[PDB]
């Protein structure tokens, strides 16, 4: 989830990204190659990446 | 001159909003009018300062200009008409024409070392004020300070 972003200066390419993959395997994943497009030159601030897990064996967000 | 003079301070005036145009691009519809005015009073100090420095540095730029003033010597005495010239008309000529480009050069070069002064402290400024204080507010002030540094340089009446 990408909650705390800076909608001013980077802009999400799937709009809010709420991704669920649910998978542990060497196969492949969903996606973690995250691209911020900017708008126009300026400060740009890496405010953070939210990463949680509903973990199958608990179930409350990590 | 007098309309040269003018274009070139204003120019000199608004090349810094012309590095500033692009940089940040904040409100231009609103901030248009602040340039405006900033780069005109920036052109009336710096116009002043110039006109200043340019009338202390005459002095220097008299003496300054004596070789090339013997060196046109040599050339509008070696000849015949020299001969049977005014004999004072020619030195008259040399004068005006060795104090135009005195004039010439002195204000080219006191208008390129106010321009240089002016990228100085802005930058540093620009860098290290905005810890504590509004970035615009800062440029603004520094643009105002090396504003009314360039117009004091000039005569230094402490």
């Amino acid at each position: 989830s990408d909650d705390s972003f800076p909608p001013e200066d980077f802009g999400i390419v799937s709009g809010m990204l709420n991704v669920k993959w649910d998978r542990i395997a060497p196969a492949s994943n969903v996606s973690h190659t995250v691209v911020l497009r900017p708008l126009k030159a300026g400060y740009f601030n890496f405010t953070s990446a939210t990463v949680t897990y509903l973990a199958q064996e608990d179930g409350p967000v990590v | 001159s007098s309309a040269l003079f003018f274009g070139n301070a204003f120019i000199v005036s608004a090349i810094p909003i012309w590095l500033y145009w692009r940089i940040w691009h904040m409100d231009l519809i609103q901030s248009a009018v602040l340039y405006s005015v900033m780069t005109l009073v920036s052109t009336y100090l710096v116009a002043f300062a110039y006109k200043n420095v340019k009338f202390v540095l005459k002095h220097k730029v008299a003496q300054k200009r004596e070789d090339a003033v013997s060196k046109e010597v040599t050339r509008k005495l070696s000849e015949a008409d020299n001969r049977k010239m005014s004999r004072k008309e020619k030195d008259e000529r040399i004068l005006w024409k060795k104090n135009e480009v005195a004039d010439y050069e002195a204000t080219t070069f006191s208008i390129f070392y106010n321009n240089t002064l002016f990228l100085v402290l802005v930058i540093v400024a620009s860098f290290f004020i905005l810890k504590n204080f509004n970035p615009t507010v800062n440029y603004i002030l520094s643009i105002s300070a090396s504003s009314g540094l360039i117009a004091l340089l000039s005569t230094g009446s402490k």
